[PDB]
């Protein structure tokens, strides 16, 4: 919240300023002292976010998520196939979810390296439901990798978190 | 207190605070149009990002078309208690009933602006 | 549909075409006299009255201030400076056909002239009662126009004193004052009518305080410039 004032408020304001100081610089010539001229979120409830995308291949998007998700204190998780969860005080979650959206270019190309040596890549993102939850089981984020769509279920299963994913 | 059930757009103590600052913001960015009628004309004119009215107005119907003007324009529209209040946030000592917050090129105040939207059509019910 | 409103304004509107057309007919009627009593009209000013006088004069105007009621239509220091222009006049007898067309115009003017005022009184009196403070204001008929423009009193409150401000500049009130205040004096009228018409859409100060505060709140500013 913010007081702006006016024409006259400025000068009285720089004049009586202005005055006090030069008045007792005056006196300090008479008397000759001068010579003369933590992870955020909330306990009660739990905002919470999930994210749904084609490709997770790049490593620097596979880092980053990583990073964050640990420097936030963001609970949650990540799977994918051989989807994006995470809970936090609201304030976490929306630096998160800027990241995902505004900041990291899923559709953008990069070179990969694999155990013979480096090759080219060349997937979007896109939000399903931000809410509030009774509990938020997760315990850690835990990125890991399903072969299954099943599996990938009972993963979230393990969570009762089965119905998080979207066909 | 009570206020004229007609200042439709009410904002709380909270979004009060939030409103005014970034009326103050807009001012000092040269996006902030003050009085009923030239936000009158920045409705007609197609530039109006939201619209912020006085429920202070001794003449309650003396800004009464600007929701009209909006719904039909499809801009944002909120109301504050005091119009002291708002004229401070103009820069200006007199009180000011209504004034408008415009579209700017590339605005810095942009990510301000949407969120301060949102919130106003979240109290349109 | 049928607001009342729309019903006044055109009631209004008819009351110009009348203004007009007795404005024309007492220049006719005036040329036509001529012939018997050419000075008349520098005597009597006031259209009506001198209309009025021509009919009640007629082709005899000697005597004329012995008439009972000519004297109920002009003033007795005026009436005796027609009656003595009246014996020196330089214009001959009418003739019984332009007597007689003389007369028949005469009759349709203040037939037309009674009918302004019929409607006039209509005007007002719905006027005062759709718009009580707007027209206190600026009047009954100026406060229609500026209606019917705008398109009903909801129509007009949803507009900015800028775009009401024209029929302002026209009204009485307006032009009561000397030329070079005109200009600064409309746009304070029309400023004041926005509030007025405002409170108006909602049906308040239904006997016209508003209204009122505001005209004196102008008269006093008009006195400041003097």
């Amino acid at each position: 919240l913010g007081v702006y004032l006016t024409k006259k408020e400025q000068k009285k304001l720089r004049r009586q300023t202005r005055r006090e100081a030069q008045k007792e610089l005056q006196e300090k010539v008479r008397l000759g002292l001068m010579p003369p001229p933590l992870k955020e979120d909330i306990s009660q409830g739990v905002h919470i976010s999930v994210y749904r995308v084609r490709n997770l291949s790049n490593p620097a998007k596979k880092f980053k998520i990583e990073a964050n998700a640990g420097q936030l204190y963001l609970t949650g998780v990540v799977v994918l196939h051989k989807v994006v969860v995470v809970e936090g005080g609201p304030k976490a979650q929306k630096k998160f979810k800027r990241l995902m959206l505004h900041r990291i270019k899923w559709d953008e190309q990069t070179s990969n390296t694999k155990g013979d040596d480096d090759e080219e890549s060349d997937n979007k993102c896109v939000l399903v439901w931000e809410g509030t939850a009774k509990d938020r089981s997760f315990g850690e984020m835990k990125f890991k990798q399903c072969p299954t769509e099943n599996m990938a279920r009972e993963h979230f299963k393990k969570h009762g978190a089965e119905h998080y994913w979207d066909l | 207190a009570d206020v004229n059930p007609k200042a439709y757009p009410l904002a709380d103590a909270h979004l009060t605070k939030k409103l005014l600052d970034l009326v103050q913001q807009s001012c000092n960015y040269k996006q902030l149009r003050k009085g009923a009628n030239e936000a009158t004309k920045t409705l007609n004119r197609g530039i109006s990002e939201f619209i912020v009215m006085a429920a202070d107005a001794e003449p309650l119907e003396i800004i009464l078309h600007l929701p009209l003007l909006c719904e039909d324009k499809n801009v944002p529209y909120v109301f504050v208690r005091s119009k002291q209040a708002l004229g401070r946030a103009c820069g200006v000592s007199r009180p000011v009933i209504a004034c408008s917050v415009t579209i700017k090129e590339g605005s810095q105040l942009k990510q301000q602006i949407q969120s301060i939207q949102q919130s106003i059509e979240r109290l349109l019910v | 549909a049928a607001p009342e409103y729309r019903v006044i304004v055109d009631a209004n509107n008819l009351t110009v075409e009348i203004e007009n057309e007795l404005n024309i007919i007492h220049k006719f009627i005036r040329d036509k006299y001529s012939k018997r009593f050419p000075e008349l009209e520098s005597l009597v000013p006031n259209a009506l009255d001198y209309i009025r006088t021509v009919k009640e004069l007629g082709n005899s105007l000697d005597k004329c201030k012995n008439n009972e009621n000519l004297q109920q239509i002009l003033t007795n220091a005026t009436i005796m400076v027609v009656s003595v222009t009246a014996s020196t006049t330089q214009g001959q007898q009418l003739s019984e056909e332009e007597l007689e067309r003389l007369e028949e115009a005469c009759d349709m003017a203040l037939e037309l002239n009674a009918s302004k005022h019929r409607i006039y009184e209509y005007v007002e009196s719905r006027m005062s009662f759709i718009a009580p403070n707007l027209s206190i204001i600026i009047g009954a008929s100026t406060a229609a126009k500026i209606m019917g423009v705008a398109g009903g009193l909801t129509n007009l409150s949803k507009m900015p004193a800028c775009n009401i401000m024209g029929y302002i500049y026209h009204s009485d009130i307006v032009q009561s004052l000397p030329p070079d205040l005109r200009r600064k004096a409309a746009r304070l009228v029309a400023a004041k009518c926005t509030l007025a018409a405002r409170v108006d859409s909602f049906h308040e100060s239904t006997e016209g305080k508003v209204g009122y505060e505001l005209k004196d709140e102008i008269e006093r500013k008009f006195d400041k410039w003097q």
